[PDB]
């Protein structure tokens, strides 16, 4: 019951504002489990001065 | 010449002849996959002319 | 950035229970419940029967004289037998019984780590006074779904023609549901609760499971933390 | 001309995979496209996937 970990993570910069990061070794369903849990907290609760 | 059902087959390993009995027929109940020999058979072709 | 913690874990049946998480901020009840539902339903430790060698049976497609269940169906019944171990990653249980009547899951040979959560679970019936069935039931522990097909690649001389393989069913979890109700702590603007109603075959306790879930959760974020 | 014949009987167990044809009694055909995890299945308030 050992649990597969990611590897390789090429970070492609798109100027200075945004970018597309990538993670190759995600097991079954973990792409959503991570991607969605991070989308939620990014859009909602973050430090900012507006 | 006549064709033999004998288990003696040119150019096969011990792993191949395992699943066959002394007579050349696979045992009842042996689980098989692609490439396994169900029935050993050999036909005469003489003077190979190499 | 107030953090949560668990709270009353209410067992209802030997099968399922309702766990609860009291301190959730705005919207975090959903962010967890779905992320927790995911890991709960999918990747979990379980011990399911794997290799079964029976009395006189060459293959799963024959019929043993004296029992009205086809061998294939008896293997299928085993896939649904729930057990639990403690310190062993594979244990081989020896089942023996005879005489007219149902052969349940309590007629096996008890082992130090063997706990049969459903002693009434029916393996098969017995139709004749003197008929005897001996079986070596090899149960191992693992994760996910391993079908019997993907198991015959290692093979490496599994010559035991009587060792009939079944599909690995490994998982405790059956149904996981989460409901977020607004939890009012005496002083705070608005906070939420987490009601996680899960369902299980009884081979894993709720607090142990929900812990190991979040364990793997944060463990994948490790790489994410840096780059 | 045939001296002897050996007939072997294999019992294959196939489950379901993308490409199989499925239809109801009402004339609605279909071919299974993807086998989706239980995690990504739409579920109701009770938590039971479809």
């Amino acid at each position: 019951t050992e649990f597969l970990k990611p590897r390789l993570v090429d970070i492609e910069q798109v100027s200075s504002t945004h970018a597309k990061v990538t993670l190759e070794p995600l097991e079954r369903g973990f792409g959503h489990t991570l991607g969605n849990a991070l989308r939620r907290i990014l859009l909602s609760s973050m430090p900012g001065c507006a | 010449g006549p064709e033999e059902i004998t288990a003696d087959i040119p150019n096969v390993g011990e792993a191949a002849l395992s699943k066959l009995d002394e007579s050349g027929i696979v045992y009842i109940g042996a689980e098989v996959t692609g490439g396994d020999i169900l029935v050993g058979k050999v036909t005469p072709k003489g003077e190979t002319q190499l | 950035f107030l953090k949560p913690r668990l709270v009353d874990i209410e067992q209802v049946s030997s099968t399922h229970a309702k766990v609860t998480l009291e301190p959730l901020e705005r919207g975090f009840g959903h962010t967890l419940g779905n992320a927790l539902r995911r890991i709960l339903l999918s990747s979990m430790p379980g011990c399911a029967v794997t290799e079964v060698e029976i009395d006189g049976v060459l293959h799963e497609y024959s019929t043993k004289e004296g029992v009205q269940e086809d061998i294939l169906e008896i293997l299928l019944n085993l896939k649904g037998l729930a057990v639990r171990v403690q310190g062993k990653d594979e244990v081989i249980l020896t089942l023996n019984k005879s005489g007219i009547g149902p052969v349940t899951a309590a007629d096996i040979t008890h082992d130090g780590d063997v706990e049969i959560v459903k002693p009434q679970h029916v393996i098969c019936h017995l139709t004749d006074e003197n008929a005897s069935i001996s079986m070596r039931i090899k149960v191992q522990r693992g994760r996910g779904y391993v079908p019997a097909s993907t198991r015959i690649h290692s093979e490496e001389d599994e010559r035991p023609i009587g060792r009939l393989l079944v599909d690995a069913c490994y998982s405790p979890v059956e149904r996981i549901a989460y409901n977020v109700e607004a939890a009012r702590v005496e002083q705070r603007t608005d906070l939420d609760k987490l009601v996680i109603e899960m369902e299980t075959n009884g081979t894993i306790d709720p607090e142990e499971a929900i812990r190991r879930a979040a364990t793997i959760l944060a463990e994948q974020l490790e790489a994410f933390v840096d780059l | 001309g045939v001296l002897k014949i050996v007939k072997v009987y294999l019992a294959v167990k196939r489950r379901i995979q993308p490409g199989d044809k499925m239809a109801g009694r009402h004339g609605n055909k279909g071919v299974i496209s993807k086998i989706n995890p239980i995690e990504d299945m739409p579920y109701d308030e009770n938590g039971t996937p479809v």
